[PDB]
């Protein structure tokens, strides 16, 4: 059993200081290891103010979008 | 002094240290990420606030954070 | 645990001609710098004041008005030469203080005798309102 | 398209296939042969290397200088493996200098 949504799934943003917040993205890796508390890699479809498209995220943060 | 602060989303990249003009930040070890790395401030008396370390974080929304604060001969960079 | 050099003064200083970037009344009242280095060879390289000055082979003092004046002049030591080195803040009491590298290591590179100043676990949205802090002398980053 | 990669490690030097469109990070993340990032956005130095052979499409490159991409260095997460390529791994200081 692995941890946190599959690979290459659709989720929403939950962070509100996040700039894709209430956006969606596509997961690309979920650290497993624990200690580790923002496992959740995604990435987007558009750049932010920093010019940047991928970010790390909490699993509680994410929520699978159909 | 300005205040310059540490949040626990950093991803341990060392951008920020790289980027310090007065040499304010330095890394420790940590636990909570793939680097096992995470930037701390100690030297916050020769820090100028000129904001070059947040220009070099990734993170969204950043990980260091300069609250300009009470100024000094230092922070205002006085050379007289 | 890294017993820092000491300033070893008699040591010379580079050939330069003179300017009106040097020391000021400041340096005289309040406080002022000294950087120190190795030099394999004599060579030019620009002042962090004013023009050229020619560093003597072997080791090299340099007494500058701040702590930024110090760290460009080490950068550009550091990365177009390859050379190793160190600045110290000097009072008018007569007082030295090792600066940089704090504790032999650079900050850049983790070392495991360190402790963690201003570190907050959490995430920066997670801040209170200022309303939760009114009236008390505290920031909300304070947290 | 899915042309074969070689990287020397540490560990040693192991191959997996994996499509041009994708960036090398993620393709030694499906096999599972771990390599060292911090950032996966191309702003850092942790997923640094350099070529034996071929070269690496570094179009959506950033945070380097107008050199590291003509003498060798690569960052593994941004990069697109356009021929058959043989790279390094645990590149980041030689690159520090
Ligand atoms: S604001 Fe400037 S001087 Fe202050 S810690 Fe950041 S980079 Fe250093
Ligand atoms: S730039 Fe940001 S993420 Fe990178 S080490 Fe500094 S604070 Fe941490
Ligand atoms: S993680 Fe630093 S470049 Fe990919």
């Amino acid at each position: 059993p692995p941890i946190g949504p599959k690979r290459g799934a659709k989720v929403k943003i939950l962070r509100q200081e996040s700039y894709w917040y209430k956006g969606t993205g596509s997961v690309v890796a979920v650290d497993q290891d624990p200690n580790t508390r923002y496992p959740v890699v995604v990435r987007f479809n558009k750049v932010n103010y920093a010019n940047v498209s991928t970010n790390n995220y909490a699993l509680d943060e994410v929520e699978e979008v159909k | 002094s300005h205040s310059v602060k540490i949040y626990d989303t950093c991803i341990g990249c060392t951008q920020c240290v790289r980027a310090c003009p007065t040499d304010v930040l330095e890394m420790i070890p940590w636990g909570g990420c793939k680097a096992k790395q995470i930037a701390s401030a100690p030297r916050t008396e020769d820090c100028v606030g000129c904001k070059r370390c947040e220009s070099a974080c990734p993170t969204d929304f950043l990980s260091v954070r300069v609250y300009l604060w009470h100024e000094t001969t230092r922070s205002m960079g006085l050379a007289y | 645990g890294f017993t820092p050099p000491e300033l070893d003064p008699n040591t010379p200083s580079p050939i330069f001609g003179g300017s009106t970037g040097g020391l000021l009344r400041k340096a005289q009242v309040e406080e002022f710098y000294v950087i120190t280095w190795e030099s394999p060879k004599e060579q030019i390289f620009e002042m962090p004041t004013g023009g050229a000055a020619i560093m003597r082979e072997g080791p090299n003092l340099l007494k500058l008005a701040r702590k930024e004046q110090c760290l460009a002049l080490g950068t550009r030591l550091r990365s177009k030469y390859k050379i190793k080195y160190q600045f110290y803040r000097v009072f008018p009491s007569g007082e030295v203080q090792y600066l940089h590298p704090k504790d032999g290591v650079y900050p850049e590179k983790v070392n495991p005798g360190r402790q963690g100043v201003g570190v907050n676990f959490r995430s920066i949205g997670k801040n209170v309102s200022p309303i939760e802090v009114k009236f008390t002398g505290k920031q909300p980053y304070d947290l | 398209a899915s042309y074969k990669v070689k990287l020397v490690t540490p560990d040693g030097t192991q191959e997996f296939e994996c499509p041009s469109d994708v960036y090398i990070l993620d393709h030694a993340e499906e096999v599972g042969i771990d390599l060292p990032y911090s950032c996966r956005a191309g702003s850092c130095s942790s997923c640094a290397g350099k070529v034996v052979g071929g070269e690496v499409d570094q179009s959506d490159g950033s945070f380097l200088d107008d050199e590291q991409i003509e003498a060798g260095f690569v960052l593994t997460c941004v990069a697109y493996p356009t021929s058959d390529v043989v790279i390094e791994t645990h590149k980041e200081e030689d690159l520090t200098a």
